[PDB]
RNA sequence: GACUAAGUUCGGCAUCAAUAUGGUGACCUCCCGGGAGCGGGGGACCACCAGGUUGCCUAAGGAGGGGUGAACCGGCCCAGGUCGGAAACGGAGCAGGUCAAAACUCCCGUGCUGAUCAGUAGUU
């Protein structure tokens, strides 16, 4: 229950800061699904698990492609990372930017 | 070609105003004036109307950068479009000592638009008070009204003592700043 | 009738820019704290505002007065509802209210500019 949230709005590049968005417009992406998120932060072997019906508060939107929360592990409970590659939440944004492109196109 | 600057001046701007001293009306009839003007008129010169328009644009201006030291008394933001004003009526001023200057106009008419110009000129300076500058402007007014009033009667003189004695309190301003 | 300037009346067009200080709204890019809504802080840029000096500024350019600000586009206060929350509370924001400060627009002033009326004068 102690783990960062992720909503798709802050990786979302058609979004200005103030709509949510956590990482610069040049890494972001286009529309970001939670599942696509989920899929990819999972993929590298981070434990994530996918909250399909929580809805971003700023968020808008009331239609299904932009619901959704990603709630990630960093820590194994006794203080340690889980992993090293991610100590921080916008370690973690700035992968799953980087990986959910690869998927569709 | 003939125009008597002073005498105009004075009987336009007591006949619409300036009575009361209401540098709206005045300058409204100054403007009002210059439609005529221009309507009845539309290379150097032809007539003397046009002696008259060049001055009655002098006058709007004179008489609004007036209206506007009444305003400015409050209104400080307004001191600085009098002074545009004022640089204005300058301007047409010197733009008519020009036209004056054609040796078509007599040169009684010459001394007119020199002694104008140089009341407007010691206006300005007086305004942004400087107060050499302006003392200069009102001597040399005050030595041209002077020579026009010698050459004719006591009478027809009246008038340029009239303005003389006018102008007179705002030549002794400037002295008492440069003592 | 011709010349002279007043009076009467309704239109068209048009309406500058730079500085110092503070302000508003946006948007971009960094840190920092957080399980969320979110909290702390560094820069960059843009728009507008107030009012303090001004000009290689006007034919004339007020630092006026209003109104709209909606079917989603301004800012603010936001019932409900809603999203986040165990909750406190908060986000986003509707109905309604509201504006020095998105944008739009009317009026006043100012400038040019058609025009009206009396057959009015002043003087023939
Ligand atoms: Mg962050
Ligand atoms: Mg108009
Ligand atoms: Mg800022
Ligand atoms: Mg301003």
């Amino acid at each position: 229950d102690r783990f960062i949230c992720i909503y798709p709005a802050y990786l979302n590049n058609k979004k200005t800061i103030a709509e949510g968005r956590r990482i610069p417009i040049s890494k972001a992406v286009e529309n970001p699904t939670a599942t696509e998120i989920q899929d990819v932060c999972s993929a590298v072997g981070l434990n994530v698990f996918l909250e399909k019906n929580k809805m971003y508060s700023r968020e808008w939107n009331r239609d299904v492609q932009y619901r959704g929360r990603v709630r990630v592990q960093l820590k194994q409970e006794d203080g340690s990372l889980c992993l090293v590659q991610f100590p921080s939440r916008k370690s973690v944004m700035l992968y799953a930017a980087e990986m959910i492109p690869k998927l569709k196109t | 070609l003939s125009l008597e600057i002073l005498q105009i001046i004075k009987e336009s701007q007591q006949q619409h105003g300036l009575r009361h001293g209401d540098f709206q009306r005045y300058r409204g009839y100054c403007s009002r004036r210059q439609r005529r003007l221009r309507k009845t008129l539309n290379d150097l010169l032809t007539d003397n109307r046009y002696l008259l328009l060049v001055l009655m644009d002098a006058e709007r201006a004179w008489s609004y950068a007036m209206q506007l030291k009444q305003e400015a008394n409050t209104e400080p933001r307004k001191r600085f479009h009098l002074l545009s004003r004022l640089r204005k009526a300058v301007k047409h001023a010197e733009e008519l000592e020009r036209l004056c200057e054609s040796n078509r106009v007599d040169a009684k008419t010459k001394l007119e638009a020199q002694a104008y110009t140089a009341y407007l000129s010691g206006m300005l300076r007086f305004e942004h008070q400087e107060w050499k500058a302006a003392i200069e402007a009102f001597n040399k007014c005050k030595t041209i009204y002077e020579k026009l009033a010698s050459a004719f009667t006591e009478e027809q003189a009246v008038l340029y003592n009239q303005r003389v004695e006018e102008i007179s309190p705002n030549i002794r301003y400037c002295a008492y700043n440069i003592g």
